């Protein structure tokens, strides 16, 4: 019902119509989490290379 | 094939509906959590309406209308009738009602209860039944559940022989097109003990539920009188018909209620579709006026009518959207 | 004048960026080589379009944009496309092997290796800014880059530019044009990590856009090009207030002020009308009342949901074309009496309206018809939570068996992040339920 | 990730491998000399995935040919497309493995594996971004089976972050070289379960039944069997070789196909099924393709799909057809048989279309299914394995090469575990 704060210009116009009234982590913490994940990757790949190392030992033994 | 799921096990109505669908040989049932269904017979409460209509290659239909609870909850049914201009406060077919919370419309209710005392006229109300307001207010705060205070119909129509009270139950099926189909078979849920004008604690002759009664079965089987007999009684006893004296008002009330909420619940342009079966409970006073008491969103049928009604639900609501290979319903036009 | 930097991440963001900047160039009269004859102040200025374009001494208008992808296939088509001369080579950043639809791979494994390079190229544009106010970030929820790298970028921008507003345009995953079965995983993970770092986010469900293309543009099987040209129209509507003269939504902070009263509930629903096919030989132009009423049909929303069963917290109407306030208020009065529009009790029932007289521009030979007037409604309704419920249920179904979780752990992510992200989503859904019912 | 390194080992591996290079070379328009005489640029847009570009406009397959027996390798160089292969990439021994897994893996193959790894390293170094490896091999002999898995273990040591894909032909008594094949396959499956990301289980039982029952070939040869393999191999690599909306690669396939690392054994399928020479004149309709590719009669692994559930499915249609109709037909099948797809993986069926049809067909469809019914194959191998192992029969061939009975018991139990892991998700 009530039209307010109407502004006009060559491009167009804007306004507001009211129908009824009412009633961050740091840089350090990021770089630490990104590198905790890389450590978890290194460990998993180290475990793989250790398992593959055991397999090579077995291949020599056979 | 078509596919459907069953997520309300306690539903006797749709236990029969799913059984009939299987018997066609063209409907396969799935597990609760399988999402690739054409039809859902969903759960009574917290039904996941936000997950419907997002299956590519599947037209999805459900047996409930989101938002229909505003008609099927006593507290919200009162709010809807008082606040909707289409219904008004001067609504002539709904008893005076007031929302009361256990801790709101308690100052509004007691101010009109004085007009009933200063005029000294009939001043009985229902929530249990009492003639004094503060008697059951002690019992409203006693439960901690939002109760509705309603003026009780002191002068009801009484069937003879028996001088009994009753309530009329009507079954209304609204389809995806929002056509309103009134099942032609109603039921009178009758009292077996005579109506006492001053035995409010005696609940058997005042509350006409099928559970309270079960003199039960004396006058008719299961305290259920169907329309063939009630129409004949009105002809003989009052020189009128069921259609003229009562049924015109019932169809007006059903049409009015369901038109009021149609913009809020209609699935005309939705990504999923809805239908729903409703049970309307009506009262008849002695001057042959029909009053609306409550609307049931999850109604149970009467034993004799299950077969015919459930076939109709499949006919007009389900196969209307998923075809295959007289009507029992009265279309309430609008 | 205060500049805005656009960041386009992954395939979806890059390709949508192309559609947007193509549209911007047509709208502002900028040619594919960057010349803008209507700009009489050569080599500089503080006009409204300078919020999105810087100027060279030779008169080139260059987008304040950075494109980032972990693989070079998509950005290469920018490097060689019709608008190749528009951008500076340092704004197009590519790796060689993408995130393989893996949020963890984009965030941790590959993201960590390229994040510093991107922030340096972003810093290059910020140094060209006299008043940088914030960024517009375009990305998919589903891709490994769109989800994983964006969240890493968003967390860093908060550190390097804590004082700057960040807006998102997010492509919500849909099975119809989906890329991966794990897209629900990437969506919840990226939403959880980005939530504190975004001030306002406009989700676009690929399902909604797909159906709009089928239903209104008469396109059997829409392509990304079909979808992107339509998305770019909505983005252009949402950003027009930053690029043109006007009183409403003139700075990024105003999007938060006007659309987001609660910080976590910062996902406004966009609804756009009319969408009309170019092939349609006979058309009856739609009035202000008809297009404004169209803003309340779910079939026109960017996300399919039912606003009638939610509550509104803010509502803006952005018109373009032949529209005057008198006709808008007449449409609003009619719509108010006939539709279910409930606001929360602690917010006023009112529409903020902006009108741009220039009607929407359409790409020559595109699928959208020219229209005399169009409108984009931005409403913050709890109903958009339906999309979170849909997404969270799919997440729950797979995660109960821990399906595919091993691909993420394998990249250095802990299984606990899945449940942390999901619990945050559980909190978000509870937030919407309070405000909404 | 663009470049794939191809390795084919032993007789079966090299023959199906050579047939593969014949087929996709024709599709990409490359002649036996290595020159492009095609017409569409789509043939060249992703030709680098499988071909190195050579001096003088010549395309050289990124293929390493390995055998312990010089025989089949001479058959390749003298074969139709044998000239195209890089000569330095032929790596052969002299004695052969004698259908002995232990000789391929531990004694004879170990002597030659380093020379293969040098050729692998030389091809990898020419790679802009190597995405992974594919191996063709049988599991029933000794070279492709025993040495093939030895290479795979070695490649994982040197390229632990690259994808390992195999096309593994399964032994069958209906097409049987020797009685020890269940031993070689059970030992190889033990390796494949740990050291590959994706294994296409090409079952000689299915290839024979297709030739006998469906194609009406009363006494089918390996040539008839390999016609089915090369068509399937062409189909499952379509998305890697051609420009698509998807822009697919081996890693995205593994991510989306494999919900649990060990359950990565795919059941492939093809439609329409055609025998050699006898051409097709009646093109199939989209509904016919969809029905056939999901039919057990078109499965390349002898397993009944209705005895399990699909965890994930990938389907690639080739030819000029309605992509809308493909979408409606795929949605049709999943919706009419939803009980055979797991309900806890939403949207687990993915579909792609490629404009370019294969030679001799105008419409074709390749099926890649990760089904729990694949356990029927492993149970078939396990029963034949146990039938002999309970009497330690034929084991001396292996203990003579240094193997212990314990190594047989372990391989047996791991394959039984794989079997029970599949059953776990069939009922879930
Ligand atoms: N609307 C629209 N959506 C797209 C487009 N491209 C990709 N998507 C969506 O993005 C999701 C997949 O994420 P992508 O952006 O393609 O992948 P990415 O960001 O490059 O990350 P990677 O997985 O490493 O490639 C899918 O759900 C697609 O629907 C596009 O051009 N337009
Ligand atoms: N205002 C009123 N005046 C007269 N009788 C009333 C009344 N309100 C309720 N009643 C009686 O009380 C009985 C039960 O009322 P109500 O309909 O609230 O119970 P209910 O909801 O358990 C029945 P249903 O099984 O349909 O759900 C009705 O049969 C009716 O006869
Ligand atoms: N489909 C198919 N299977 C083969 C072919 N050659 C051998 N096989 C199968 O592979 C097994 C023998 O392995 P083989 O390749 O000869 O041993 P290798 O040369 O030492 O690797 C047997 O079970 C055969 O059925 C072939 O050309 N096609
Ligand atoms: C549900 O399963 C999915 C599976 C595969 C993908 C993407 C990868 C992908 C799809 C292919 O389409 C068939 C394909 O072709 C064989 C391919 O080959 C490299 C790779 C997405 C999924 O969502
Ligand atoms: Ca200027
Ligand atoms: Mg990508
Ligand atoms: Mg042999």
């Amino acid at each position: 019902m009530e039209v307010i704060e109407l502004n006009k210009c060559t491009s167009g116009q804007s306004f507001e119509v009211i129908l009824k009234p009412p009633s961050d982590p740091s840089l350090e913490e990021i770089q630490k989490k990104l590198e905790a994940a890389e450590e978890r990757r290194k460990y998993q790949e180290a475990e793989l290379l250790k398992h593959l190392a055991e397999k090579r030992e077995h291949e020599r033994e056979v | 094939m078509y596919t459907f799921v069953v997520r309300d096990e306690n539903s006797s109505v749709y236990a029969e509906v799913s059984r009939l669908l299987l018997a066609t040989g063209q409907w396969k049932r799935l597990r609760k959590d399988n999402p690739r269904f054409n039809l859902m017979l969903g759960e009574r409460n917290r039904l996941p309406f936000g997950r419907l209509g997002h299956e590519p290659g599947l037209v999805q239909l459900v047996n409930y209308y989101r938002g229909a609870d505003k008609l099927c909850r006593k507290a919200s049914l009162v709010k809807l009738i008082k606040t909707s201009p289409e219904l008004s406060e001067s609504c002539t077919w709904f008893p005076e009602s007031y929302v009361i919370y256990p801790t709101d419309e308690r100052e509004v209710f007691l101010a009109a209860y004085n007009r009933r005392r200063e005029g000294r006229e009939g001043n009985v109300w229902i929530a249990l039944i009492s003639s004094e307001a503060s008697e059951l207010l002690d019992f409203i705060d006693e439960q901690g559940q939002v109760h509705v205070i309603q003026k009780y119909l002191e002068k009801p129509l009484l069937l003879e022989p028996g001088h009994r009270k009753f309530d009329i139950r009507s079954w209304v099926l609204v389809d995806h097109l929002y056509n309103i189909y009134l099942y032609r078979e109603g039921v009178l849920r009758t009292s077996s003990e005579p109506y006492n004008s001053a035995n409010f604690q005696d609940k058997t002759c005042h509350l006409t539920n099928h559970c309270i009664q079960k003199n039960y079965g004396r006058y008719e089987e299961g305290n259920e009188m169907f329309f063939e007999e009630f129409n004949q009684y009105l002809m003989d006893a009052l020189n009128t018909t069921l259609e003229n004296s009562i049924l015109l008002q019932i169809k007006h009330i059903i049409r009015s209620c369901l038109m009021c909420i149609e913009p809020a619940i209609s699935t005309k342009h939705l990504h999923y579709q809805s239908f729903q079966l409703f049970g309307f409970d009506f009262m008849v006073d002695e001057e042959l006026k029909v009053w609306l008491i409550e609307v049931n969103g999850a109604p149970a049928c009467a034993q004799k009518l299950y077969a015919e009604l459930c076939q109709g639900i499949v006919d007009v609501a389900i196969s209307s959207v998923f075809p295959l290979a007289t009507s029992i319903f009265i279309k309430l036009h609008h | 004048m205060r500049e805005c930097i656009s960041i386009h991440v992954g395939q979806a963001g890059v390709q949508i960026g192309n559609a947007c900047w193509e549209l911007y160039c047509l709208e502002h009269g900028i040619q594919p080589d960057g010349q803008m004859p209507s700009d009489k102040t050569i080599g500089g200025g503080d006009d409204s379009f300078n919020t999105f374009f810087s100027e060279t001494g030779a008169g080139k208008h260059v987008p304040r944009a950075v494109f980032v992808d972990l693989e070079p296939t998509v950005i290469d088509e920018v490097r060689t496309g019709t608008y190749r001369q528009l951008f500076h080579p340092e704004q197009l950043i590519t790796g060689k092997e993408d995130a393989a639809n893996n949020y963890a791979r984009g965030h941790y494994t590959i993201g960590k290796e390229i994040i510093d390079l991107v922030l340096d190229r972003i810093r290059k544009l910020a140094d060209q800014c006299t008043g940088l106010q914030g960024f517009l970030v375009f990305h998919s929820f589903g891709g490994g880059t769109g989800s994983g790298f964006t969240s890493l970028l968003m967390e860093r921008l908060s550190v390097d530019y804590g004082k700057k507003s960040k807006l998102e345009f997010s492509i919500y995953p849909a099975p119809q044009v989906s890329t991966a079965v794990v897209e629900p995983y990437n969506s919840i993970l990226t939403t959880h990590t980005t939530l504190e770092h975004s001030d306002c986010a406009f989700m676009v469900d690929n399902e909604a856009i797909y159906d709009i293309c089928r239903r209104n543009l008469d396109i059997e099987r829409p392509t990304y090009t079909n979808l992107n040209r339509l998305i770019s129209q909505i983005v252009s509507s949402i950003t027009a207030s930053l690029r043109f003269d006007g009183a409403l939504n003139v700075d990024l902070t105003e999007f938060q002020t006007n659309l987001v009263p609660y910080p976590r509930i910062h996902f406004p629903l966009a609804t756009y009308a009319p969408v009309i096919s170019a092939e349609k030989a006979y058309h009856e132009q739609l009035s202000v009342a008809e297009i404004t009423n169209a803003c309340f049909e779910p079939a026109n929303q960017m996300v399919k949901c039912d606003p009638r069963h939610g509550k509104y917290m803010a509502c803006c109407l952005l018109y373009r074309g032949d529209v005057v306030p008198k006709d808008v208020n007449a449409a609003i009065a009619t719509i108010k009496t006939k539709r279910s529009i409930q606001f929360v009790d602690w917010c006023p029932t009112g529409f903020k309206v902006g009108i741009n007289y220039q009607p929407p521009t359409v790409v020559p030979g595109g699928d959208l018809a020219k229209v005399q007037r169009a409108v984009c409604m931005l409403s913050n309704t709890t109903a958009i939570a339906e999309a979170w419920a849909r997404l969270d249920h799919k997440f729950d179904l797979m995660y109960a068996k821990r399906a595919f979780v091993h691909w993420y752990v394998g990249e250095g992510m802990e299984e606990g992040e899945f449940s942390e992200a999901r619990e945050d989503m559980a909190a978000l859904e509870k937030d919407y339920e309070e405000v909404g019912v | 990730m663009r470049e794939i390194v191809h390795i084919q080992a032993g007789q079966c591996g090299n023959q199906i491998g050579a047939k593969f290079w014949e087929v996709i070379s024709d599709e990409h328009g490359i002649d036996p000399t290595g020159s492009y005489h095609g017409d569409s640029d789509l043939q060249l847009e992703r030709i680098n995935v499988y071909y190195n570009e050579a001096t003088g406009n010549k395309y050289v397959p990124r293929a390493i040919l390995v055998d312990l027996e010089p025989g089949t390798m001479d058959s390749v160089r003298s074969g139709p497309f044998g000239q195209i292969f890089r000569p330095d990439n032929f790596v052969f021994g002299q004695s052969g493995a004698g259908n002995n897994w232990a000789k391929g893996h531990y004694t004879e193959g170990a002597e030659l594996v380093d020379s293969v790894l040098d050729v692998v390293r030389k091809e990898s170094e020419s790679c802009d971004c190597l995405q992974g490896f594919q191996l063709t091999h049988s599991l029933g002999g000794g070279t492709g089976s025993g040495m093939g898995t030895l290479l795979i273990s070695k490649i994982r040591e040197e390229y632990p972050d690259r994808i390992m894909n195999t096309f593994s032909v399964m032994p069958s008594p209906k097409v049987s070289d020797t009685v020890v094949e269940p031993y070689n396959a059970t030992l190889s499956v033990h390796q494949l379960v740990e050291n590959t990301d994706e294994t296409y289980c090409i079952d000689n039982e299915a290839l024979y039944d297709i030739c006998f029952r469906t194609l009406k070939l009363t006494t089918p040869t390996y040539g008839d069997l390999n016609h089915l393999v090369s068509a399937t191999m062409s189909g499952v690599t379509t998305c890697l070789r051609f420009p698509g909306q998807l822009n697919a690669d081996l890693r995205k396939l593994a991510v989306n196909m494999v919900p649990f690392p060990r359950l990565h054994f795919f059941m492939p399928g093809f439609a329409p099924l055609t025998s050699r020479g006898s051409q097709q004149y009646r093109a199939l309709t989209v509904p016919e393709l969809t029905q056939q590719m999901f039919d057990s009669k078109n499965m390349m692994a002898a397993c009944d799909p209705r005895h399990g559930r699909y965890l994930t499915v990938a389907a690639i249609f080739r030819g000029r057809m309605s992509m809308k109709e493909v979408d409606e037909q795929m949605l049709n099948v999943q919706n009419k048989n939803s009980s055979y797809f797991v309900e806890w993986i939403p949207n687990n069926v993915k579909t792609a279309v490629c404009d370019i049809p294969p030679r001799g067909l105008k419409m074709s469809a390749t099926f890649i299914g990760n089904s729990t019914a694949i356990q029927e194959l492993f149970k078939r191998i396990s029963e034949q394995f146990t039938a002999m192992f309970r009497r330690k029969a034929f084991l001396h061939w292996y203990t003579g090469e240094g193997m212990d009975e314990m190594e047989f018991t372990e391989a047996e139990s791991n394959m039984n575990d794989l079997v029970s892991e599949y059953q776990q998700y069939q009922d879930a």
